[PDB]
């Protein structure tokens, strides 16, 4: 999604999974198109990986089970 | 998938500390 | 040395080290420090006299 | 082996814990020539009895505190005991009878470094040795 | 110089802060004096004297004759301190000149404290500055 | 034995000889400075009488002189506010009128721009507002022009030179032996029945006389210039007939007992006048009155030359019960034979009292137009806490020092003293328990709601609309003093205070007082205040009981009351002294009354102070927020500091710039305290090596040898700069917003 | 996203290094 | 325990066996100086490593020093 | 005599200090008084 529109969409760091959280705070957390309470990632990943040549989901995936090998390499 | 944040997240919050303190505890008091 | 003659330091962990302090008295005995040198400056405990061997004096006077 | 009377008013809640059962205790026996008050090592102001004074303590360092306030007393017949939870008593205090300040012959030098302080080797010298720069 | 420096009597936002200025004194023309005076300045957009310290003669009431006037009582200060501690500890008891002032002593010393870069170069070329590096006490190294 | 005046006759030749040899004073100090530790133990040593001579008598002396110094540069401060009102000052403006004028008694000299300070403050006068209340202390007092103000002033300049002279003459020339100030039972009886009974009949007399007429007329809306001078009350009777019918009755029914004949200039109304919005002047005048009976009464109960009355050590030693042994037994001694003892007493007691007068002055504002002086009301309040905070932790220190240096455990055996020593773990213990449950729940509720708030429950936070923690018991005694009036105080007609109930009260559009509910945040702050009290007991009782001894150091007392430590052994031990707990006591003494006033601040400006509608309609100047925003940091952090801030901040280029520099340098002077407090001597020391050889190589080295302040120095500076800096800060912060909002 | 499937490998190969991580744990602790 | 080493440089004024608040060290014959006596420390298991010993010595630098090592319940200086 | 302790007492460092200031701190106002805002030495 952010690929389509980078100065406008806000980028997501990951999903919050908090059961403390009451119904106000997932409404205020539901943000940059989520279905549910998301980070604002800051970062700068997606302006890092989209610059190098990444365009999917399936590619960011490709690299973290390659680095999961790497580290296991190390 | 997202079910998975309902499983990992109670383990890292209680299963993880709770396993963790409870053998560095037996580690640290065994002579 | 003898009693009244300046002498400076070379014990390198004297807090006088390189300063010049008067020979109070020179103790003929077998003793290692047998020269009690004097100082004008007080060390940081306060004392302003202390035993030194003649090879760690320079006598300037 | 211990012999002579607690001292009055020798209560506080400054006293013995258990490392006294289970680890180790301190006592310090004196002659008083009279009943007198002291200060105790770990406050409140207990009474001497004329003769013999036995005050168990969980510290040596509490012993020597109240022996520096014997000397005060103008007494100087104190004596310091450990006692194991075996009931092992040992005289640790004067050592050899005479007063460490005091010097006495049959003693010998202990952890004597016949140098100048300035002359230790460096760390560097003694690094992955056993030893240390002061030995 | 630069960054949208103008002369301050050019630029409309010092003639703006001139017209409302403030009296610093008791005299009910020093507000209108110090932007007189002012209006000689390079003036930043807000109309704030910006003083330039480059060594720039045009320029040279802003940083170059501070710093000489500054470097000359400084070093009067500091001449006058050090012959003072230099003249005691020839006597007996110097530690007590310290906290006790001998004014007989100083006042001398604090009157001839305006020849001290004479005394001071003097003193220089005569190894009497400094002490040896041997004769000074050090650390352990 | 008799109580008698005994005096040595020229004991002290005066000789300027010994002002030419500073630390002549100490026999260490006598031989002269060697390294810069000499210079600060001057000044550390000066007043510590007790390590210049071991002579009771002659350190009795000292201090009995010395006082008379301290009466003498306080008569001079009290002389120049006096003075600096007749001068440089707006009140005979602010006489004319008080509502709007405000009051201002300092006036800057035009340099460098600071004229900017001398801000419009009414009246056509240009000057720094004060927020003293001296303006409303001499409306009270019945003070009516300069001259009057001249005369007190020059008045007292005569005091404090009398003063002066009497300090000089008692310690030089005339000075009392030990017998004279061992007289407890002379000084009480003295002191209770002249200073306290005579003083408070005395100020009867005048409020009776002449205040109470003077500001009876000027409510009358009487113009000041039209008022009789307060002698005209006197030579004329017919004027103050007028004002009070009691004074035609004469003075025979005061001594026939007939003193129902005096209700109209000797009331107990309760409540306050409406005009002003301070306390009646006539039941200010019975208050004095009554109060003067019940001392000159008190001051006859010790036995002085005539048998009759008590010793003070007979009461003492019968006071013991079957938990206290020998219960109160050796305390006379103690008292008798330790300035510290009593020091420790008078400091602690003192202090406790002067937080008492800062809450009974807001609460009953006793003084005309202080009560809608929102600026003055929080200054005097803030000010009598923060000194009667210091003098407390005084108190604490100097209880410390008489157990270091002065306690005897002959005279102190079996005695409650002795019997405290031989439980200060169970006291201490339990005392650390309460702090530690007093902290869960009164902070933790605060971080609870914080939490609450921030993930969108406000259901579950502690508050008024969530769950209630109501203090039913302040709520129930608000109530009881509410219906005293008519009920248990049947000859009140308003309760002492409308901070506990009935109506609000209000002076020009302003509220000058009204009830003062108490919900869930009232609960809230007064647990933090319990807690934050109780732990800076728990810091100086611990001070206090382990000052001679400890678990870890036998021989403390050896060691002395100032030590840094007894080295890096057992552990580390670092700062065991007694003077190390008072130390950190000031410390928690700061945040505990930093919170006090800042409960006070916000709770007025929400739920109090504020402009009343002619409908009666209460407009509070923060708009009631305490209720919701005071339950959480947050709200303090944002709704308070934040909120209140804006005046400090936005005060350049105004009258109340000087507020926002101090404000600043405040901050700054505060942060500068971390480098002492932070930091160690060892590293100082090794940095004036290096700077020292620089020195010495240029030959500008010292004789007295620069050395890092003392481990101790060093923890005095660090205090000293953070309690200066913390409470200057918030000193320029209350004046900006009050000043600006009140 | 990417699929519950892609989610079930990336942790299956996750138990790779998590493996090797205790074993080189195990093995700098002797 | 902490270890205690006295150095040659030592002068037998006997202030740090005075200070020792642990009975730690004693004075011993010694031919070194002119007191004829050392500083010695016998009883380091003894010793809490609060340095009184070293604040008491005269001599520059030090002829006693604490090297602070193990703790044990003494060297803690715990009562309980 | 009584002058000369005065003078010793007057020549002590924190009244020596104070007499200096308080003549450094006067010609500093004053100068500032007869001739304000000195941003720069003028040309
Ligand atoms: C890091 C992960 C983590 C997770 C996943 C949780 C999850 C939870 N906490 Mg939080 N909590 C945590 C860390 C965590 N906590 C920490 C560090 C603190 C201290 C700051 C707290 C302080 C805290 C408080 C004060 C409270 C919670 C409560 C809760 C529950 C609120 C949900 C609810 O309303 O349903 C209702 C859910 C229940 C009534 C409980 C469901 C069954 C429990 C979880 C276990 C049943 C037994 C289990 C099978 C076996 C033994 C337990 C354990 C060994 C696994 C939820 C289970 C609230 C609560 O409900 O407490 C019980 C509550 O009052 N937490
Ligand atoms: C005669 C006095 C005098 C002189 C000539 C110097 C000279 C020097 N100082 Mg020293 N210094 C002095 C007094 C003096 N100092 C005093 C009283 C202190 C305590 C505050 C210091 C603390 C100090 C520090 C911490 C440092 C220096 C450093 C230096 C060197 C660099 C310049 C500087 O940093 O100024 C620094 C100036 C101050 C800190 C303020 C000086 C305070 C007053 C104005 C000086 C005293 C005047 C005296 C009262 C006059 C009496 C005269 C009368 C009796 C006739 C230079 C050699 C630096 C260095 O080592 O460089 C290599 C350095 O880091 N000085
Ligand atoms: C006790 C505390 C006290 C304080 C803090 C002040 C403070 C002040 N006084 Mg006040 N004053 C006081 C007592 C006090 N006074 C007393 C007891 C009298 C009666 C003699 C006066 C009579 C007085 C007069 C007549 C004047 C002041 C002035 C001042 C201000 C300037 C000070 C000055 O002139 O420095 C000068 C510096 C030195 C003396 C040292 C060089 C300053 C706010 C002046 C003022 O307010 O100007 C508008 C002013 O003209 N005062
Ligand atoms: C009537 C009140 C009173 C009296 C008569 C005394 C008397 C004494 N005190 Mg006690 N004390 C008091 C109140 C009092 N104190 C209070 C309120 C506290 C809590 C802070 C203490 C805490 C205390 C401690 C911790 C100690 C004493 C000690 C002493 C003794 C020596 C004091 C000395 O030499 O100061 C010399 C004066 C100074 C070093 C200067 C002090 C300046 C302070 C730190 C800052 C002033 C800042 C000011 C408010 C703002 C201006 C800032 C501006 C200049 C920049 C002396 C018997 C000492 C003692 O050993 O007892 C035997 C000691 O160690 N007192
Ligand atoms: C914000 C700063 C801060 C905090 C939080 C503390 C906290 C404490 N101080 Mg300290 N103190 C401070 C600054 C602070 N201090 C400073 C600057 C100084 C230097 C002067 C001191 C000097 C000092 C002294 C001299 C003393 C204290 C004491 C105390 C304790 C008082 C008892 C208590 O209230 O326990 C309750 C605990 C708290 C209020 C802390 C917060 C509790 C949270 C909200 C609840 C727990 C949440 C959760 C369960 C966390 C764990 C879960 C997580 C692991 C998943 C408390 C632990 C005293 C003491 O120990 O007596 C008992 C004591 O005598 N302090
Ligand atoms: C310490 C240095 C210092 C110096 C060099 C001056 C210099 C001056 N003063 Mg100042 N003065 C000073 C300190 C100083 N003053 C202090 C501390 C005060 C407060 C008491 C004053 C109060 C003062 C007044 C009231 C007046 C002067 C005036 C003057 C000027 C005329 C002659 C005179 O001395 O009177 C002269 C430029 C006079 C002047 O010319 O002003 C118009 C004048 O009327 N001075
Ligand atoms: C730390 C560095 C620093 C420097 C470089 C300056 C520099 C200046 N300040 Mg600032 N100031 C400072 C810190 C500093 N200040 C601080 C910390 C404060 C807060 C207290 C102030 C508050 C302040 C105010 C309120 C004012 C100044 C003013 C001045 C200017 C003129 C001062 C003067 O007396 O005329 C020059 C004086 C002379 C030429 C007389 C010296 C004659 C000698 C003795 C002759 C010797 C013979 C050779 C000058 C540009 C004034 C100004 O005009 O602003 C632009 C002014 O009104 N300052
Ligand atoms: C609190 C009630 C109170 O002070 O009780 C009173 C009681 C003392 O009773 P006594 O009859 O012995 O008191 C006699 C004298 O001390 C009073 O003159 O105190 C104690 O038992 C010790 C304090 C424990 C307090 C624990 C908290
Ligand atoms: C403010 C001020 C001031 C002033 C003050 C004053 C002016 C005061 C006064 C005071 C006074 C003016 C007081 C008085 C008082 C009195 C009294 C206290 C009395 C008493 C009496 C009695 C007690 C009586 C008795 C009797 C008789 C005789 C007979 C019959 C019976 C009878 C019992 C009634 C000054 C300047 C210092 C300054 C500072 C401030
Ligand atoms: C031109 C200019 C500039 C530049 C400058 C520079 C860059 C300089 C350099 C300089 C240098 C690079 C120097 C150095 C030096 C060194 C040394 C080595 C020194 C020493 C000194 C001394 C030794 C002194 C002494 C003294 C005196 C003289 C007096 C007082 C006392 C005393 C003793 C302190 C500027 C832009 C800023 C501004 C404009 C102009
Ligand atoms: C900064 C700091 C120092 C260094 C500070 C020192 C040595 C204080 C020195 C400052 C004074 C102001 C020096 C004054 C010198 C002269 C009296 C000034 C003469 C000139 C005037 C007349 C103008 C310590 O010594 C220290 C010790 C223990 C714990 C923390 C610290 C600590 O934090
Ligand atoms: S750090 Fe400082 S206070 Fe602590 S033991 Fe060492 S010297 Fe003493
Ligand atoms: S070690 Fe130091 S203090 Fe101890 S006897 Fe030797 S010189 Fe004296």
């Amino acid at each position: 999604q952010w690929i389509k529109d980078p100065l406008h969409v806000r980028p997501i760091a990951h999903a919050i999974w908090d059961p403390h959280f009451g119904k106000p705070a997932i409404e205020a957390f539901t943000q940059a198109g989520a279905n549910g309470p998301v980070n604002i990632a800051y970062s700068g990943v997606y302006h890092w990986w989209y610059t190098i040549g990444m365009r999917t989901n399936t590619e960011l995936y490709t690299g973290s089970v390659f680095l999961l090998l790497f580290a296991s390499l190390f | 998938a997202s079910f998975l944040s309902s499983i990992f997240v109670p383990v890292i919050g209680w299963v993880v500390p709770i396993a963790t303190f409870s053998f560095l505890f037996l580690y640290i008091e065994r002579e | 040395v003898q009693r009244g003659s300046k002498v400076r330091i070379l014990r390198p962990e004297s807090y006088w080290f390189q300063d010049v302090g008067t020979v109070a008295s020179v103790d003929q005995s077998g003793i290692k420090y047998p020269v009690i040198v004097r100082f004008d400056k007080v060390n940081y405990a306060g004392i302003n006299t202390n035993n030194f061997a003649v090879d760690e004096l320079i006598e300037v006077e | 082996t211990l012999s002579g009377k607690t001292p009055l008013f020798a209560g506080s809640t400054g006293g013995l814990l258990t490392k006294a059962v289970e680890e180790e205790k301190y006592a310090i026996t004196w002659t008083s020539p009279k009943a007198q008050v002291f200060e105790l090592p770990t406050g409140g102001a207990a009474t001497m009895h004329e003769g013999e004074n036995l005050l168990y303590i969980a510290r040596k360092e509490y012993g020597i505190a109240l022996g520096g306030q014997l000397r005060k007393f103008k007494i100087t017949n104190y004596k310091i005991y450990r006692i194991l939870p075996s009931g092992e008593t040992t005289f640790i205090h004067p050592a050899d009878g005479v007063f460490p300040e005091k010097v006495n012959a049959g003693r010998e030098k202990v952890r004597f470094n016949a140098r100048s302080i300035g002359e230790n080797p460096n760390p560097s010298q003694v690094k992955f040795s056993g030893k240390a720069t002061y030995d | 110089l630069g960054a949208d420096l103008t002369p301050c009597a050019e630029n409309p936002a010092f003639q703006a802060l001139a017209k409302n200025a403030r009296n610093t004194t008791a005299d009910p023309q020093s507000g209108q004096k110090r932007f007189e005076r002012y209006s000689q300045a390079l003036c930043g957009p807000e109309g704030y004297p910006h003083l330039i310290v480059d060594g720039r003669l045009d320029r040279a009431g802003d940083f170059l004759i501070p710093s000489i006037l500054f470097l000359y009582i400084a070093g009067w200060i500091g001449w006058v301190g050090r012959a003072y501690l230099q003249a005691i500890k020839k006597d007996s008891d110097t530690e007590q000149k310290e906290i006790q002032l001998d004014l007989g002593i100083a006042l001398p010393i604090i009157a001839t404290g305006f020849a001290w870069p004479a005394a001071a170069v003097k003193e220089l070329l005569s190894g009497e500055l400094t002490a040896k590096d041997s004769e000074i006490t050090v650390s352990p190294r | 034995k008799k109580a008698r005046v005994i005096v040595d006759k020229d004991p002290v030749p005066t000789s300027f000889e010994k002002w030419a040899q500073p630390g002549h004073f100490d026999r260490t100090l006598a031989r002269g400075p060697k390294t810069t530790t000499w210079i600060w133990n001057l000044h550390a040593l000066a007043h510590d009488f007790d390590t210049h001579t071991s002579d009771l008598e002659d350190i009795s002396r000292k201090i009995f002189a010395a006082h008379f110094g301290h009466l003498a540069v306080v008569t001079i401060w009290l002389s120049g506010m006096i003075f600096h009102g007749a001068k440089f000052s707006n009140y005979e403006a602010w006489l004319s009128d008080p509502l709007n004028v405000r009051p201002s008694a300092q006036v800057v000299w035009p340099i460098v721009g600071q004229d900017i300070l001398n801000g419009d403050v009414g009246g056509g006068f240009h000057g720094i507002q004060i927020t003293s209340g001296l303006f409303q202390v001499w409306r009270g007092w019945g003070i009516t022009n300069s001259f009057q103000l001249y005369c007190t002033a020059i008045g007292g300049l005569v005091l404090a030179g009398l003063f002066l002279f009497a300090g000089w003459f008692h310690y030089h020339k005339r000075a009392p032996k030990l017998e004279w100030f061992q007289n407890v039972e002379s000084m009480l009886n003295h002191h209770l029945q002249v200073l306290l009974g005579c003083g408070s009949l005395g100020w009867a007399g005048h409020l009776i006389h002449v205040s109470a007429p003077i500001n009876k007329l000027m409510d009358a809306g009487v113009a000041v210039k039209d008022i009789p001078l307060p002698h005209e009350f006197i030579l004329n009777k017919s004027l103050l007939i007028d004002l009070f019918p009691g004074f035609a009755a004469g003075l025979t029914p005061f001594f026939t007992l007939n003193w129902g004949q005096y209700a109209d200039f000797l009331t107990f109304k309760g409540g306050l006048n409406p005009v002003t919005g301070g306390l009646w002047m006539t039941d200010i005048a019975h208050h004095h009155l009554a109060i003067a009976v019940v001392f000159i009464i008190a001051g006859h109960q010790y036995r002085t030359n005539w048998g009759i009355g008590h010793s003070i050590k007979e009461i003492l030693e019968n006071h013991k019960g079957p938990f206290t042994g020998e219960g109160h037994k050796g305390l006379y001694e103690n008292l008798t034979t330790s300035w510290h003892a009593q020091l420790a007493t008078n400091l602690a007691f003192l202090g406790s009292l002067t937080i008492i007068i800062a809450h009974h002055m807001y609460a009953m504002p006793p003084y005309p137009y202080l009560a809608t002086d929102y600026a003055t009301q929080l200054c005097i309040f803030t000010h009598h806490i923060w000194i009667g905070g210091f003098l407390i932790v005084g108190g604490a220190a100097h209880a410390a020092i008489f157990m270091v240096r002065d306690y005897d455990p002959v005279v102190n055996q079996n005695n409650v003293l002795d019997r405290v020593i031989r439980h200060r773990d169970a006291i201490i213990s339990h005392l650390n328990w309460v702090c530690i449950f007093l902290g869960f729940h009164s902070f933790g509720l605060y971080i609870h709601n914080d939490t609450m708030r921030a993930l969108g429950r406000p259901q579950d936070m502690f508050s008024d609309t969530a769950i209630q923690l109501q203090p039913v018991f302040a709520q129930w005694v608000q109530n009881l003093h509410t219906l005293a009036p008519g009920g248990t105080a049947p000859n009140a007609l308003e309760p002492v205070s409308y901070a506990f109930g009935g109506g609000v009260l209000a002076v020009g559009g302003k509220v000058a007082m009204m009830p003062i509910a108490l919900g869930t945040a009232d609960f809230l702050i007064h647990h933090i205040h319990a807690f934050t009290i109780h732990v800076t007991v728990l810091i100086l009782l611990k001070g206090v009981l382990f000052a001679r001894s400890s678990r870890l150091i036998p021989d403390k007392a050896n060691l002395g009351f100032r030590f840094p430590c007894d080295g890096p052994g057992r552990g580390g031990t670092c700062q065991v002294s007694g003077w190390d707990h008072v130390f950190l006591g000031l410390f928690w003494m700061y945040n505990s009354l930093s919170i006090v006033i800042f409960h006070f601040s916000w709770k007025m400006q929400s739920d109090v102070w504020g402009t009343v509608d002619a409908a009666g309609n209460v407009s509070h100047i923060t708009g009631g927020n305490f209720a919701q925003s005071a339950i959480t940091i947050n709200g303090w952090l944002r709704d308070f500091l934040w909120a209140q801030a804006s005046q400090v901040i936005n005060s350049y280029g105004s009258a109340l710039s000087a507020y926002g520099l101090m404000f600043l340098g405040a901050h700054f002077v505060w942060a500068f305290s971390l480098m002492f407090l932070f930091s160690g001597r060892g590293y100082w020391q090794e940095l004036i090596e290096s700077i020292v050889w620089a020195h010495n190589k240029l030959k500008v080295a010292p004789a007295i040898q620069p050395r890092a302040l003392s481990i101790t120095q060093g923890r005095a500076v660090g205090v000293a700069h953070y309690l200066l800096g913390g409470i200057a800060t918030t000193w320029a912060f209350f004046h900006a917003h009050i000043l600006s909002v009140g | 996203s990417i699929s519950d499937t892609q989610v079930y490998i990336a942790l299956v190969v996750a138990l790779i290094p998590g493996l090797l991580a205790w074993r080189l744990a195990t093995e700098l602790y002797k | 325990s902490h270890t205690v080493k006295i150095y040659d440089t030592c002068i037998g004024c006997t202030q740090c066996v005075r200070a020792c608040p642990t009975d730690v060290l004693e004075m011993v014959p010694w031919d070194g100086c002119k007191a004829a006596q050392v500083a010695s420390s016998p009883r380091t298991e003894d010793c809490v490593g609060c340095k009184r010993c070293e604040t008491a010595c005269p001599t520059d630098f030090l002829s006693i020093r604490v090297y602070l090592g193990a703790e044990t319940t003494r060297s803690m200086g715990l009562a309980y | 005599d009584q002058s000369s302790y005065l003078i010793k007492f007057i020549s002590t460092a924190p009244v020596a200090a104070t007499i200096w200031l308080t003549i450094t701190a006067g010609i500093l106002i004053e100068f500032n008084r007869f001739f304000p805002d000195l941003l720069f030495h003028p040309l």
